[PDB]
């Protein structure tokens, strides 16, 4: 199975929790989606998710959601062990305004500290080929590059790139970040990949109860494939 | 008297703890996160933690 | 609820028959995949030779409808003689038009598959094209009275996916029977994909025939085929540009 | 004296059916459609249709594609 | 160098005149791209309005080979007739087969473009139809005796390229009269990319008529296509797999 | 014009030095070029090409290509300046023995050092969105991502990431390795790019004199469209 | 009384050619093609094939494609 | 006597330059880069700089 710090989880479908129509679809959405793994990031009463939610069948997925600093990132993270329901860290840089796309420097930076004090380190990184070895030459037990930008689900924009880091690393790879329909979770998993990671292509699908279901099927399908044959591209003279 | 929250503020009756902090606010059953004098300040800690009245405490919460 | 010539599959899926390790397999392959229609084709019986075994003679007849096509034919009256044989057996109705044109690319050929369409649909068949995605063509066999139209990804066997989306979504677009996408189709990403831009159904073979593993990726395609399909209902997310 | 599937074979005596046809080759218990001298013949139709002997059979049936 | 009809053209990129912001750019746009071949509509002549500029009318035709189209025409009849019009001008022997059989693609149908195409020869016509990129379709056009085949590389005025290599490398492979790509180009890019698969030539409008600086733009696309015919003579380093 | 470190060249396109078939193919097809900008990386007697080359009409491009290390590589770059004839580095960390990819940490040292001891650096990167901003975040005159892998002519295999590239920075950008045909020097152009650096498409052409012709219309005709204008992709229903 | 361009104009004297009906409507200095009841009509012969008036012309060019 | 390019090597007559050096192996005309002692020593300072006998010098040359 997928196994991630020494912990295993039988679905290679990790799935976010921003940005949903409503919590009775979240809800909805993250039963259909057989999921375990989500992540997560003075006014007036309201009700929270995690709190109407039993906390031994999944497995937690903290970010770093809003740091532009390994600093203001770090924070997050033992602000997260602070609440002492998490024990796996996903680590963020956001940088760039226009696109949200990881730090080399801060992402990296970032990874070495948190992985002093016995965290589960697994970040967002890019699919510089290299920059997946670098930061998975210094302990990480899982390295998670981006398929595309966040917001904007434009699928794996470079195979090749990723086909590589697949081949090279010894830990799990997850494709997070851009995944846009089945078509793209798919095709993850089909270069080798041991999960993928989605939020916005669910939260924002009008139907995020269906495409939940979808995504959930399309996964296991693309493992399927990679899991044994593929008829070769056909060439032609 | 604390440091709270962007604003600066009254606490009435001198002697206490964070529990009590909690209380005059309505979130003593809910979800946060507090962190005073840039320490962080945990659930379990929670009656054993007394306010050094003033100082700096940021509260939060889980938010899409 | 894919509905061709008035009944209706409950499997988007389309498997095909051809070229598979061993009848074992293939037996096994086609119930994992879930199929509800299944295509053959008509060679000459093997009279001379010795005791072979058949697959539709294996077949439980009672899950799955068959879809005979016109394989073999180099022009449309072999097609038609074919479709003829085929509807004789008593066992299907459905008519699968194929007219390779070129042997290299094994792509059809457009005058005959329209010339063959046009007569089966006078013999009442219920007619559906292999067709190129030439999309005017593809309007034009519509226009016979076909009764789902057929446009393939990429060439047979071909592993290639859907190669044109463009044309591909000019042809669910404006189509009025269904269009189910064969031949082409490499991955489950492929399948998924021709269901994402709204396609019928999906007919396949090649990929599970010559998937070295034919089972593990039929089940494989039963769910690219599903997960698309639901993808598509659900509504799905633009793609931001910059 | 027949053309069966191409190649011209003997065949055993003097009158015949569909049926015998298919017997004698042992294909009584398998899905064949049969067309003699361009005619498609319709299952129901063998013991009944006549091998007006020296003529033309196709035996043909369905595989994989 | 190419060669359609038995006449040669040193430039491999013909030029279109419809739609240009105004003439005294029209007039530049078409000297800087260095054509020889240039295609004109027929419409019938504004008689009853008033004093208007003609391109034409303007042209040096000592510079410039007519390949004047059917565009207009919607069946064969009317595509036949505007070729019987454009050749009693006494200035152009070519013709270019155009039945746009979409309104909202712009794509050509396919039967119509044979059946214009087989009348036209027969009457003597240098005969280069637009066609689709359906493979067997190109060639079949070819199998009338046509001169040169000329299928699209995504539609008309739809700047998307080269939307299927694999089809127009089945088209240039199997081709004996030249392939020009005409339709789609958007970029130098993809005019470079067509001479790149071995096109013969490439024939483009709207990526210079309405990119807003034409001028600029058809040097630009007079060199992308320099650029591909010798990157097509030259041989090229193929792609590493891993 | 595309100006480097304060002088100017008016060829956008930069070619490479590296395996050509002949030295009588290598002199004519640099010519042909018309690039100015070249990169140059006991036994027996042989011409060596640099030698039999006017120095004047050229600016040199030293790389230093063959160094893991930063360390390896600071030296290549001051075994550059001992010869006098040079004033411009290419910063060039091969990292992966597979993909020949630049190493982010290394490339991003090896960078900031080089640049102390008043050097002109051009490093190559990757397409990390945020690893050209980094870079360039630290004074550098011009920054080199690379469309493909280097020895295979895949060419822009993501433009975005290099769009992205592109309109963020400050300096000038040159698309290096990887391109296969002008088909896809003249892409990188159209999106914005200032020049193109090339070596395997002409060297291994098999008529890399033709080859580096055609490159050289190519790079002009791509930047001609940007220059102005261009049709938008037509969008249907 | 002609048939121009589908447009039903007077044309105004009794007798004419080809010729005389372009130079009326300012086209002799102008490539057109004509034709007349369905037949083309060749330059070289306008000032010979005559206005059988009451019947049908399209005058047409070349404009840009 | 000399460390030399991966080997260890004799130097005849003891006193002496790096253009000296130069002059035994052929290469006094040709392209070459020098480094004494992981010290990197240039073209124009040829004359000036004297052997100290035993010590490191990598010579190099440009290829493809």
């Amino acid at each position: 199975m997928l196994t991630i710090g020494g912990k295993s989880f039988q679905s290679r479908l990790l799935l976010g929790t921003g940005k949903y129509p409503s919590f009775d679809i979240q809800k909805e959405a993250v039963a259909v989606s057989e999921s375990d793994i989500l992540t997560f990031a003075f006014e007036a009463s309201q009700p929270n998710f995690l709190e109407q939610l039993d906390l031994s069948k999944y497995t937690l997925l903290p970010n770093t959601a809003g740091a532009s600093t390994a600093e203001e990132a770090v924070r997050i993270a033992r602000l997260a062990k602070a609440s002492g329901l998490c024990d796996m860290i996903k680590v963020e840089v956001i940088g760039c305004s226009r696109s949200l796309l990881p730090d080399p420097v801060e992402t990296l930076k970032a990874s070495e500290q948190l992985l002093e004090e016995g965290f589960i380190v697994l970040p967002y990184t890019s699919d510089d080929v290299v920059l997946a070895r670098k930061l998975e030459e210094l302990g990480v037990h899982a390295i998670m590059p981006g398929a595309s930008p966040i917001g904007s689900g434009q699928g794996i924009l470079n195979p090749l790139n990723l086909s590589f880091i697949i081949e090279q690393a010894k830990v799990p790879v997850i494709v997070d970040a851009g995944i846009g329909s089945p078509k793209d979770a798919a095709y993850a998993m089909e270069l080798g990949a041991d999960g993928v990671l989605l939020n916005t292509a669910v939260s924002g699908a009008d139907d995020p109860v269906k495409m939940a279901r979808a995504m959930k099927l399309a996964v296991e399908a693309g493992r399927l494939s990679y899991e044994a044959g593929r008829i070769p591209l056909k060439q032609y003279g | 008297m604390l440091q709270l929250n962007g604003k600066d503020v009254k606490w009435k009756k001198d002697t206490g703890t964070i529990q009590d902090l909690l209380a005059s606010y309505q979130l003593e059953n809910k979800i946060v996160i507090v962190e005073r004098n840039k320490e962080i300040i945990g659930k379990e800690r929670y009656h054993e933690v007394e306010l050094c009245d003033r100082d700096v405490i940021e509260i939060v919460h889980f938010v899409g």
